[PDB]
């Protein structure tokens, strides 16, 4: 028998939770990215073309959710290991959460800004 | 009438006598591994805070974002051993810490040893096969391909 | 006398097994815990629902429970400022066993596998072989060393809040690295070594994700993760 | 029914029932039985510290803590019991340490002591600072250290079994106790631990009372089981009532004003202990803080954070000798039965119990009774076993479940707990006295016809409810009869009828034989002499 | 000179090695985990096997099958505690990792016993865990 | 506790992959040169060179070295230490083994990562 439980417990849960999430993202898009950079040593054709394809506006939305994984990876990335480290880090942990919710928001509505302006301009 | 005996057997493969309640619980791998990969995850994250979001950065945000990207534009970044660098140790650091992260997903994902086994087995192999592709994409570039 | 719903996880192990919530109704003063209102239940209402309990108020980690999401620890759950008592209108609150342990009756589980977890990381001191007969010296700074791992009531509020212990696997859980810490922290010990060779395997502390539901759930505050760092950082500086 | 054989069993695994395990495992093959899991003990609940003539910040000898701890018992210890104590307690406390426990440590680091209730330097002169201590958790520390003790040398325990009968073989010599008949929760097993020696840590019986501080598993069983058997059980109206106990509920505050000026105030913003008692304001004997507290909030000068006296400590229970040996008269020996703790009373604490002397107690007298049992089961050899002797707790507990009544057990044992701490609480008379035993008689005749609702037999913790019960009920009625009988006032026994200490006709203690098998039935009294050595009476 | 074998025999700690308190009362085990671990308790040690084994031939010191199949026996029951002590000494460079899959010890065996199947589950036990 | 420990099982298993990769790798090594056109009767400078400009023979060509020189090192590792009697002779054989294995492996690797077909 399975039972359908939410814990509902601390915050660093959910920071784990969407820590791992993301960080499964981005291997598998690496794999993707590796592969079709390989098709850089067949011909210049086919790289343009297969980017060409990685150019539309589904592809664009894509990005920005790539940018918003790898910017909270790396973010929430530091804070573990700031805890790991620094041997006040434990104290720290949910202050560095809020610091780091804080940088995500702006440097995430700076980049998705840019990133839609050039979107815009085509 | 009395209660049937519960089987201590999860799987063919499995020594029920190795989950004893009263067993010595000794380390089952090679030592001292867990913590060079525990540490090389710190470090190599260090490191790609700067790799990974600079390469962002120059790729999506600098002059055209992707609306620039083609092969003679990766054939002037290549052309410079500042990128060939960035790009290899990019390459292997990203490689290998997202293979030991999905190492630990997998192993405490995964309920049989066997299904274990062969979900490390797949992960070897794939990032293997990405690590000596990439590596021979940039050793062997010439932009006069054509 | 407010009338609270509580909302019960039952589960009898033998007559039927098909089973899930009961929902009672029970008197609530405000200067109540959550164990009043389960003796209640089990004294007039039902009588089937069986959970664990001793002490008055003198803390032996008997009745850990999962109350309302979190692991609670019944006998503290305190029951008194409620705000729905700001809009009045029905309350529910939902009771259910600990995670991770099996069941055995609805809201008793069977400790036996954390306690065998427990008493794998050599629980007790280990020193040479001469007793001084004069108590063993020690400083009042090497005594407030492994000081704040000397209050574990060894409850399994921390442990059943992992989910690194929820997941695969066979991992510690963080109380046997908190009693394991208040040994190798010990200036008259003799077995440091030993234990910090059994805390680093696969299943050691390597597992902690760094995740911080078992110093939420503690009931005596012992910052059960910054043990857990201790321990890793006394284990990469040798 | 299933069938062990062990040279030691040990009923409890609290600090008596661990302290013996750790000294008898070694020896013998020992079993440790408990309705708990070890560490869930009541003694865990203990934060005052444990008391020892070490001098170590200060200068004392044992002499001056046997004073105290004869002048606190309002003579009715036994000297020779109280020498022991303190002369082993030094030892006692540095063992514990040298075991692991964490102490508290001085500047230079050996142990740090500090001052506590009734201590005096030399026969009533100032404060001395005995008590060691851990933190503001000194029990726990304690249960921990023999926890982990007994886990290092491999002890057996059967934890959540329910030890429910013995099993005493009568020989020509008289009786001798071969087995114990226990009662496994989780399974609904009887179980028949057949062994050489037995020992009984099976803690106190404070939850006949309405507002105590005891656990809610301290019904009081090896007392009622030694007591059904026809063995007789010592000194059971002198319970000691702890005067700061949340007015409310019940909960213990031995903490505040024991350590800080903490004055206590009754209704109008004034001190009484300064009248009651001069020479030290409210740091008093514990009885005598409560006489006073109940006195005045009963002349009407009371409230209405507030206190009020919660039953505490039983200073009574099984009779035993310096070694452990259970009584069966006042000469003669129950062969291969002993008990340490709470539950025995070798009269260490008399009449009134002085703080930090029961962590003491069990320490000393657990490891004395240890290996005193340990000594007999290597000794002798494995007697008999009678006629299948499951078989009265099996009828027992067949026929509790089988059938349905018309009472409720929680209203029983709620009828029970308002009326004893109505009538047989801080305050006696006789008029009270006798109105609780017509009460308990009431009660008794209830009990016969109750519902367990459970019928299971997996977790049947209704069962053991009920079966709990019938021994709060027994123990009930010895305490009234007790102390219906005593007509002075000693120690934590006072009486608005004869309010002054009797010394010629009442310093004996009282013991107490039960005649029928049924719950209504005759409780006999005899009397038994108090040692004297040195310390005589004085007011 | 039986004494090799002998040797090779009790160095795999072919006992049940358990608590310290035994229940008084005959251990419990399911007929479910006691079929596991038979067909190796039909060892009669007569060495028809470990001397047919090439590798037993070679140098170094190879354990052998029948320390193999005495010691699959103790792995794969029940109510044992050193399983991983006995899995840990056929882990070694001379252990279990030496048989080069000759099925001689299988051909010679008189009790019919398995024996290269014996080797191989102690192997997959080594591989999945 | 003889070696370094755990290092048999990963030899073990390194020699079952490796298998199974090089039925491919060396089988289709062997078919394309001795069974597709003209056998070795067509081999030459510039067969090879036209072969070595292709992604896919490149990387066919170094794991097919590398893979088969690891395999054919462990399984003469393992012969060594079945027929030397001596521990000296077993130290200075399994020297000389891998002496000549990094040697042929440093050589094929040089010659396939540095191959320029415009030499002369
Ligand atoms: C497109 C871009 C995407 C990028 C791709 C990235 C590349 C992959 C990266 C790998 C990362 C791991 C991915 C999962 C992460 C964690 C998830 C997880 O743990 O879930 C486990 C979780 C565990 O469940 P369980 O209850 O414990 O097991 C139940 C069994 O399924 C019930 O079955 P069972 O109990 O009976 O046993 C299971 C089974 C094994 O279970 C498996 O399914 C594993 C299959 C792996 C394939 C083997 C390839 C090995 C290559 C070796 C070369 C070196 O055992 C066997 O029976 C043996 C069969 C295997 C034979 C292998 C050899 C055959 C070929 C060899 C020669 C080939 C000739 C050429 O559930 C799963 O099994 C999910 C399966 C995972 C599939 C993910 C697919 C991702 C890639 C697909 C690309 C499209
Ligand atoms: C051309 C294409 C072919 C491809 C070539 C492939 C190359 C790699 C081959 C890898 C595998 C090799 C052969 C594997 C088959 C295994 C069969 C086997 O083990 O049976 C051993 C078999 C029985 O062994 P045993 O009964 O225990 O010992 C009896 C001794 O023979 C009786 O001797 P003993 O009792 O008098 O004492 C043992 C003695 C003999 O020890 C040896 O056998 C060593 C032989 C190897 C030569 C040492 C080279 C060391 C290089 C160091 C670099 C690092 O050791 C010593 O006395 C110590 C002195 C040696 C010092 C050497 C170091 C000096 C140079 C270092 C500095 C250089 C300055 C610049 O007898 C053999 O030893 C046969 C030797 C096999 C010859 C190699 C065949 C292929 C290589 C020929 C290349 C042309
Ligand atoms: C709130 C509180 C605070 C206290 N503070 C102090 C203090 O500061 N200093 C001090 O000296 N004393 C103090 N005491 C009293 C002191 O702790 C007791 O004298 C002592 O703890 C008695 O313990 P014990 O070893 O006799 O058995 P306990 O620790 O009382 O427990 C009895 C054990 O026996 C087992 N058991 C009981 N009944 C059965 C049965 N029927 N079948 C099977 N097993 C059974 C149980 O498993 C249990 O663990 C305090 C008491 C209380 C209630
Ligand atoms: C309170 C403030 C919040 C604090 C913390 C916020 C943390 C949340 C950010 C984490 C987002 C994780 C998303 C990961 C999945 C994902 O979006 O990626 C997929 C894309 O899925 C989507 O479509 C996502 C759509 C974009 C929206 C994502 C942004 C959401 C963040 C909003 C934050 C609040 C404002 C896959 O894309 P790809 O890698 O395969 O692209 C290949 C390119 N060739
Ligand atoms: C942008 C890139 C940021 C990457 C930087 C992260 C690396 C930080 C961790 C490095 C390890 C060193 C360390 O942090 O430990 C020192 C402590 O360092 C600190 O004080 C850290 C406090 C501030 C954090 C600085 C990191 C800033 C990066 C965050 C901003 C990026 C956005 C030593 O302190 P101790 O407690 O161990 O002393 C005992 C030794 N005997
Ligand atoms: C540890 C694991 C290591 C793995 C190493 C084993 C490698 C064995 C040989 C594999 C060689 C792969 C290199 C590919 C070069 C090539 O084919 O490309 C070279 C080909 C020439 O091939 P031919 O001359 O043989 O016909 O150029 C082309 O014209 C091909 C046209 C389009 C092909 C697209 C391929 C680009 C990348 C896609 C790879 C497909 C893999 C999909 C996985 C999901
Ligand atoms: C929208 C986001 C991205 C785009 C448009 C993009 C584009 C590219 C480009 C243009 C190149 C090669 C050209 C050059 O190096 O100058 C490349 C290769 C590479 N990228 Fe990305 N990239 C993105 C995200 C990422 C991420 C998130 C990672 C790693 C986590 C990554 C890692 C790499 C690596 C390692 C290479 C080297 C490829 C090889 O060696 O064959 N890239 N990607
Ligand atoms: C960009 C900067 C990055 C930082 C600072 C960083 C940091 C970290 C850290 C410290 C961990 C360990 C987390 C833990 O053990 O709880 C981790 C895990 C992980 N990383 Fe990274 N990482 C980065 C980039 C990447 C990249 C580029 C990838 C993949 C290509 C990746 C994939 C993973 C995965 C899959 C995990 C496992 C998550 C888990 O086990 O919870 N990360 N990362
Ligand atoms: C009659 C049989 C064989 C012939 C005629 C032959 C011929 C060749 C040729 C023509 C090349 C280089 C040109 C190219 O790769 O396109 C070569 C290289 C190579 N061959 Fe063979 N081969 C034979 C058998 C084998 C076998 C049996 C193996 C391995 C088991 C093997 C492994 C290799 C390797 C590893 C290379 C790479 C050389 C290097 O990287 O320097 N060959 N062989
Ligand atoms: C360049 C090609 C190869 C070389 C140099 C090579 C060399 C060797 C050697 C010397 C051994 C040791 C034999 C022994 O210890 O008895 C061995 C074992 C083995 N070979 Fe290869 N071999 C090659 C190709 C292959 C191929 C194509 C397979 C296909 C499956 C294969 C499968 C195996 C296996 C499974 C073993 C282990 C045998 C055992 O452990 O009993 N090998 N190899
Ligand atoms: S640590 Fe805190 S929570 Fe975990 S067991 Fe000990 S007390 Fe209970
Ligand atoms: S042959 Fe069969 S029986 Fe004779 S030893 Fe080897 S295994 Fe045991
Ligand atoms: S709950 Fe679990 S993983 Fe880490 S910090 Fe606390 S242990
Ligand atoms: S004879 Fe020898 S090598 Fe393997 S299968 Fe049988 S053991
Ligand atoms: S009852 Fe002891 S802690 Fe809740």
């Amino acid at each position: 028998t399975r039972r359908r439980t939410l814990y509902r417990g601390d915050p660093g849960m959910w920071s784990w939770v969407l820590h791992r999430i993301t960080g499964a993202t981005i291997f598998f898009f690496l794999f993707v990215h590796v592969l079709d950079t390989a098709l850089v040593r067949v011909s210049p054709q086919a790289y343009n073309e297969v980017i060409e394809t990685y150019k539309t506006p589904i592809v664009g939305l894509m990005e920005i959710g790539l940018v918003a994984a790898v910017l909270f990876h790396a973010l929430n990335g530091i804070r573990v290991i700031l805890i790991d480290f620094w041997a006040k880090g434990p104290r720290y942990q949910r202050q560095m959460l809020a610091v780091i919710a804080g940088l995500f928001l702006v440097i995430f509505i700076a980049a998705v800004g840019v990133i839609g302006m050039h979107m815009v301009e085509r | 009438l009395g209660r049937p005996a519960p089987v201590m057997e999860r799987e063919h493969d499995r020594p029920a006598a190795l989950d004893h309640p009263r067993a010595p619980r000794k380390p089952r791998g090679i030592p001292y591994f867990e913590k060079y990969a525990w540490l090389f995850m710190r470090f190599s994250g260090i490191a790609l805070v700067f790799l990974a979001l600079g390469h962002l950065f120059i790729m999506l945000m600098w002059q055209d974002g992707v609306y620039r990207i083609d092969f003679n534009y990766v054939a002037e970044r290549w052309a410079s051993p500042f990128w060939q660098i960035w790009d290899m140790a990019l390459l292997w650091l990203a490689m290998i810490h997202g293979a030991n992260g999905m190492r630990t997903i997998i192993g405490d994902y995964a309920r049989k040893n066997v299904t274990k086994f062969w979900l490390n087995s797949l992960l070897l192999l794939a990032t293997g096969f990405t690590l000596v592709l990439g590596s021979y994409v940039l050793v062997t570039f010439d932009a006069n391909i054509s | 006398a407010v009338m609270v719903t509580l909302k019960i996880a039952r589960f009898n192990p033998e007559n039927p097994d098909a089973a899930g919530w009961q929902s009672f109704r029970v008197p609530c003063l405000p200067s109540d815990r959550l164990l009043n209102l389960l003796h209640y239940v089990k004294w007039y209402l039902d009588g089937t629902l069986t959970f664990r309990r001793s002490c008055a108020h003198g803390v032996c980690g008997s009745d850990a429970m999962r109350i309302n999401g979190v692991n609670r620890l019944a006998c503290k759950v305190l029951m008194r400022d409620m705000l729905p008592k700001n809009p009045n209108k029905q309350l529910t609150i939902t009771i259910e066993p600990i995670r991770g342990l099996p069941v055995e009756k609805d809201l008793v589980v069977n400790m036996e596998p954390f306690f065998d977890a427990y008493r794998a990381v050599k629980p007790f001191l280990v020193t040479s072989g001469n007793p001084p007969t004069k108590e063993r010296i020690q400083s009042p700074t090497d005594r407030a060393r492994y000081d704040d791992t000397t209050k574990c009531i060894l409850c399994a509020c921390c442990t059943t809040s992992c989910p690194v212990y929820w997941s695969e696997g066979s991992y510690f859980g963080p109380a046997a690295i908190v009693n394991a810490h208040r040994f190798i922290f010990d200036s008259r010990d003799e077995a440091a070594a030993e234990r910090l060779d059994i805390l680093n395997e696969v299943d050691g502390v390597w597992r902690c994700r760094t995740t911080f539901n078992c110093t939420e759930a503690c009931p005596r505050g012992i910052q059960v993760t910054q043990a857990i760092q201790e321990v890793k950082r006394a284990l990469m500086f040798a | 029914i299933q069938e062990h054989r062990y040279d030691v069993v040990i009923v409890g695994a609290g600090g008596a029932g661990m302290r013996a395990a750790v000294e008898a495992g070694p020896r013998a093959r020992t079993a440790v039985l408990t309705k708990l899991y070890p560490t869930r003990s009541h003694t865990g609940a203990a934060q005052g510290g444990m008391c020892a003539a070490l001098a170590n910040v200060e200068e004392d000898n044992w002499e001056w803590h046997t004073f105290d701890t004869v002048k606190g018992g309002d003579y009715l210890a036994d000297q020779d019991a109280v020498e022991i104590m303190c002369k082993e307690a030094i030892d006692a406390v540095l063992d514990l340490e040298k075991m692991g426990m964490p102490f508290n440590r001085t500047p230079e680091g050996r142990i740090d002591q500090r001052r506590f209730g009734g201590h005096t330097r030399d026969h009533g002169k100032a404060p001395v600072r005995r008590a060691c201590y851990a933190a503001d958790r000194t029990g726990h520390m304690i249960l921990q250290t023999l926890y982990q003790n007994c886990v290092k040398h491999d002890v057996e325990f059967f934890n959540e079994f329910y030890a429910l009968d013995i099993a005493l073989t009568e020989t020509p010599a008289g009786p001798v106790a071969t087995g114990v008949i226990a009662y496994e929760l989780a399974t609904g097993d009887i179980h028949v631990f057949h062994a050489k020696a037995i020992v009984f840590a099976t803690g106190g019986s404070g939850r006949m009372y309405k507002t105590t501080s005891n656990a809610h598993t301290l019904t009081g069983d090896g007392l009622g089981i030694v007591f059904r058997k026809g063995l007789p059980l010592e000194d059971m109206e002198f319970h000691q009532f702890h005067p700061t106990g949340l007015a409310g509920l019940g909960i213990l505050i031995s903490e505040a004003v024991r350590g800080e000026g903490g004055r206590l105030l009754n209704g109008e913003g004034e001190r009484f202990m300064e009248r009651y008692a001069p020479t030290i304001v409210d740091l008093a004997p514990r009885d005598i803080v409560a006489r006073s507290m109940v006195l005045e909030v009963l002349e009407g000068r009371g409230a209405g954070v507030p206190v009020y006296p919660t039953c505490h400590y039983v200073m009574g229970g099984i009779p035993t000798t310096v070694n452990g040996q259970v009584l069966r008269d006042n000469t003669n020996v129950i062969p291969g039965l002993y008990a340490a703790g709470e539950c025995a009373c070798v009269s260490v604490h008399g009449a009134n119990r002085l703080g930090t002397n029961s962590l003491l107690d069990i320490n000393v007298f657990g490891r004395r009774a240890g290996i005193a049992a340990a000594e007999y089961a290597q000794n002798h050899n494995f007697v008999d076993m009678p006629e299948n002797p499951a078989e009265m707790v099996v009828g027992w507990v067949g026929d509790i479940l089988s059938e349905h009544g018309n009472e409720r057990v929680a209203d029983i044992r709620g009828a029970l707990q308002q009326s004893m701490d109505n009538n047989a609480a801080v305050f006696r008379t006789e008029e009270t006295l006798k109105q609780a035993l017509t009460d308990i008689h009431a009660l008794k005749e209830r009990y016969s016809r109750i519902t367990v609702h459970d019928k299971g037999k997996r977790y049947n913790s209704d069962l053991l409810e009920a079966i709990e019960l019938g021994f709060l009920l027994e123990l009930a009625e010895v305490t009234v009869v007790g102390a219906l009988n005593r007509k002075e006032s000693r120690g934590g026994h006072a009486r608005e009828d004869y309010p002054n200490r009797d010394d010629t006709n009442y310093m004996r203690h009282t013991m107490a034989y039960k005649q029928g098998t049924d719950l209504l039935s005759d409780i006999r009294l005899d009397y038994k002499p108090v040692v004297q050595t040195r310390y005589e009476p004085m007011e």
